[PDB]
């Protein structure tokens, strides 16, 4: 899912 | 609220998404009309290169000397027979007949216009450049 | 404050009662204002004790001494709320040093199938109540889709490696219970081009901020738009993004022909003006020849002679004064022209280059849901989004088995125990396993109910990894098809020394093409040890699993010489390469919500079911199959915490069922 996302903004 | 700068209408969404090529297709249509205001342009900017070349030089050989006369309250028989012709050729244009007399201002014209009617039959001659 | 602090820390909202509550106290939520107010108070101190220390149980004694009037003056309130979050593992979850020994009299028998976390969580809740529980492990070890690996002081996790937070994490108490070594992740990620150079800083930034831009459009087209469907199938992520690309590769067009398009007007403006002006000259030439004609009769002269002479230089001057003003309106329009020719608008959208960083950034997306694009859900791939937990996101450098082993002790589990059939009916359930070893040797287990913590990927299986006697309903069959389960693999590399940037814990790599963005797109150094881990992500996962971990790692070393240069990359001492689509105890890595789904198909997949009487006429039985794991749960999915609490959830639902609420 999105939590999972590198360099979150 | 779309996001600043992106551009999303339902209009255009359809349009993208009408076909399985449809977006291909749009695509290639302004690619296609991009190049045919390209090739207009450079047609019109050679047409436009052309005619530059023939006003090459200006009009300052045809340019005439400014005269600048001192406006004189009294009429002259020389100046009367000037206008005459001036009101024959020009009509009722007031400053052209000024300009043409070089020391007569546009009240002094208009004024004469009245004065001189009955002995210059102005009318008349009004008549003819009407004709 | 701190009691509000500690219903944030266990998910629940500080000032209102939820679903759950208001089902168990009926009476107080549909009652007066201020009895909620103290039933409130009193959840969320009991919470904040238990928060406060988790390594030891929190009693009702326990809990009635540190309450303080006029919360404490009722005692059955106060009670039925302790009750309510032991039974539901709000509190004494995890691993906490027992007051009161368990009663030896075991009440009611579950057979949980598969040691996992959620497994494990739910198998811990139940002989905590008091049930006798044995969990069915095909694997030779616990954890499940948490595997860590370990050769000398070499450690990394294949699967599960973060904790997304601690912020109204459940980790955060397992942490404090376990010794995990929590190490923040530093958020700095540098990207390295097809050739080993470093995106310029400007264009990194332009690149990554068009990518949320680029999302943020999605969202846009999905909600506000409502294009949610297209040609009856349901439109995917990767759909709309190619669809929002396109629109804005189509304004760049249309921007473009807009500009041209008024140059032309300008063109056709002067054009018209230069025709007006040539002509204007030619009358000018002529009208000067025929006053100099007139002036060159030298007088005297009558009166008509001399008028010639002055008419015509009246009206030589008339035609000189409207070319000098359309000499004026040429020079200015000829500035319009010039400025027009200056002020360009955008040739292109995105370059080659440009669209390949972008490529990267959608790689990102591809690893975070584990999956291409293009099967994920426009609508509701983000879902989970509201419940997204506070605080930097952490790695375990013990490696993340600490958690399940820890979990695993004092447990009835027997390994290398692969369940081949689940039989359920009015009087109890049987479940049919065999040893993984010797195939033929087959067990039977009795029990009153079957907790099912098999991976959406096992139970997608066809043909059927494991039969249901009788067959699942065709609602539960539905959701299992219509819900997605990813695939994500890690490429451990294990060197004598470091050769990358110790202060950076993981850097971007660009792939050359759209099709393989996925492939080794990104590599972290989280550990003690010199470890590199690249993990292949999107279509890559799928296809980079029937290659040699020979050729994977070859493309690994290249990738990183090209960075750090062929002096500085040794040969690995150790390489691991996981294929998780291929492992057959998994299927897959986790859960993403497909196309044509939505979250109410995890709710689906958490349902029990109920088999119908044995002799007919007979009343209505009690649920008998339960179902765990990062597909049931709605609000955590793919997530160990998710696991977790899927475990605790089934516990309480189970105990509630056999041994009463
Ligand atoms: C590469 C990868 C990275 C991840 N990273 C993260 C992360 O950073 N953070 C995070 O929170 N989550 C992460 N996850 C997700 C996390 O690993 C899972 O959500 C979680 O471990 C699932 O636990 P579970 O109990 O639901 O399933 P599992 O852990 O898969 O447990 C199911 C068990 O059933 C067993 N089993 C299967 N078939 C049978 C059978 N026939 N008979 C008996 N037993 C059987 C399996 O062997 C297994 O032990 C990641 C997953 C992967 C694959």
């Amino acid at each position: 899912p999105r939590s999972f996302l590198v360099r979150r903004r | 609220k779309p996001p600043k700068g992106m551009f999303l209408s339902q209009e255009d969404v359809e349009a993208v998404s009408a076909n399985a090529t449809a977006a291909t297709t749009v695509l290639r249509q302004l690619d296609m009309e991009l190049v045919s205001v390209k090739r207009q342009i450079q047609n019109i900017k050679q047409t436009n290169s052309a005619l530059k070349e023939k006003l090459d030089g200006g009009i300052e050989p045809y340019r005439l000397p400014e005269v600048i006369q001192k406006c004189n309250a009294r009429w002259t028989t020389e100046e009367q027979l000037l206008a005459v012709q001036a009101i024959r050729k020009y009509g009722r244009d007031f400053q052209a007949i000024s300009d043409v007399i070089g020391n007569k201002s546009v009240v002094q014209v208009k004024n004469f216009f009245v004065n001189y009617r009955r002995r210059f039959n102005i009318d008349e001659v009004l008549q003819e450049w009407e004709a | 404050s701190g009691v509000e602090g500690a219903a944030f820390q266990s998910r629940l909202p500080h000032d209102r009662m939820t679903s759950q509550e208001a089902a168990c106290f009926p009476d107080i939520i549909s009652g007066p204002q201020q009895t909620q107010k103290v039933f409130l108070f009193i959840r969320n101190r009991t919470l904040q004790l238990w928060l406060d220390n988790p390594k030891i149980q929190l009693t009702f004694e326990a809990t009635l001494q540190q309450l303080e009037a006029p919360y404490n003056s009722d005692t059955v309130l106060v009670h039925r709320v302790h009750s309510y979050l032991e039974r539901h593992g709000l509190i004494n979850f995890g691993i906490y040093k027992r007051i009161k020994p368990l009663p030896t009299k075991k009440t009611g028998k579950v057979i949980i199938i598969g040691s996992g976390v959620s497994g494990l969580a739910a198998a811990r809740q139940l002989q905590s109540f008091g049930m006798d529980v044995t969990l069915l492990e095909a694997r030779d070890r616990v954890g499940g889709r948490v595997a860590t690996f370990r050769k000398g002081n070499y450690v990394a996790d294949l699967g599960a490696m973060v904790v997304t937070g601690l912020g109204g994490n459940p980790m955060a108490v397992v942490s404090k219970q376990v010794n995990m070594e929590l190490a923040k992740i530093k958020q700095k990620c540098p990207l390295y081009e097809a050739n080993g150079q470093a995106v310029p800083k400007e264009k990194d930034e332009m690149v990554e901020q068009e990518f949320n831009r680029l999302l943020e459009a999605t969202s846009y087209l999905s909600h506000q738009l409502d294009f949610n469907v297209l040609n009856n199938k349901p439109v995917s992520l990767g759909q709309a993004l190619e669809v929002v690309i396109q629109l804005q590769e189509k304004h760049v067009k249309d921007e473009q022909i807009e500009h041209w398009k008024k140059i032309v007007k300008t063109q056709e403006e002067l054009k018209e003006l230069l025709n007006k002006m040539v002509n204007l000259k030619e009358k000018i030439k002529e009208l000067h020849q025929q006053y100099k004609e007139a002036s060159e009769v030298k007088p005297p002269r009558d009166i008509t002679a001399e008028f010639l002479v002055k008419s015509k230089h009246r009206d030589l001057t008339a035609l000189c004064k409207e070319y000098d003003e359309l000499a004026e309106t040429q020079g200015k329009l000829e500035e319009k022209l010039q400025e027009l020719e200056a002020n360009p608008p955008s040739d292109v959208y995105l370059s080659s280059r440009d669209r390949q960083i972008l490529d990267w950034h959608f790689a990102n997306l591809e690893f975070a849901n584990a999956t291409p694009l293009s099967t994920l859900s426009l609508k509701h791939w983000d879902q989970d989004d509201d419940f997204e937990f506070t605080g930097s996101h952490l790695t375990v450098r013990n490696g993340y088995s600490c958690v399940p082993v820890a979990l695993a002790e004092g447990l009835d589990i027997k390994l290398n125990t692969a369940v081949r059939q689940v039989r359920y009916t009015a009087s109890g359930c049987e479940v049919i396993a065999v040893n993984t070893r010797s195939t033929s040797q087959t067990f039977i287990y009795k029990c009153d109910a079957v907790l099912c913590t098999l991976p959406l990927g096992v139970l997608k299986q066809q043909p059927p990894a494991v039969q249901f006697v009788p067959p699942l309903p065709e609602w539960k069959t539905s959701a299992v098809q219509r819900m997605g389960f990813g695939n994500l693999n890690k490429v451990v590399l294990c060197f004598d020394r470091v050769f990358w940037d110790p202060s950076v814990n993981l850097f971007g790599h660009v792939g050359s093409t759209t099709a393989s963005r996925g492939e080794l797109f990104l590599f972290w150094n989280l550990y003690k040890a010199p470890i590199l881990l690249a993990l292949v992500a999107g279509e890559a996962a799928g296809i980079m699993e029937n290659i040699s971990d020979d050729v994977i790692v070859g493309r690994c070393l290249a990738i990183l010489k090209g960075i750090f240069g062929s002096s500085a990359v040794p040969q690995p001492k150790e390489t691991v390469v996981s294929r998780w689509r291929a492992d057959p105890w998994a299927r897959g890595s986790y859960s993403y919500v497909a196309a044509g789904s939505s979250g109410n198909d995890y709710d689906l997949m958490a349902q029990p079911i109920t088999p119908g009487p044995s002799i007919p006429g007979a009343p209505q039985p009690i649920p008998r199959l339960f179902f765990a794991g990062e597909h049931t749960i709605r609000n955590y999915p793919a997530t160990v915490h998710g696991a977790l609490l899927s475990g605790l959830r089934e516990a309480g639902r189970i105990a509630d069922q056999f041994l009463g609420a």
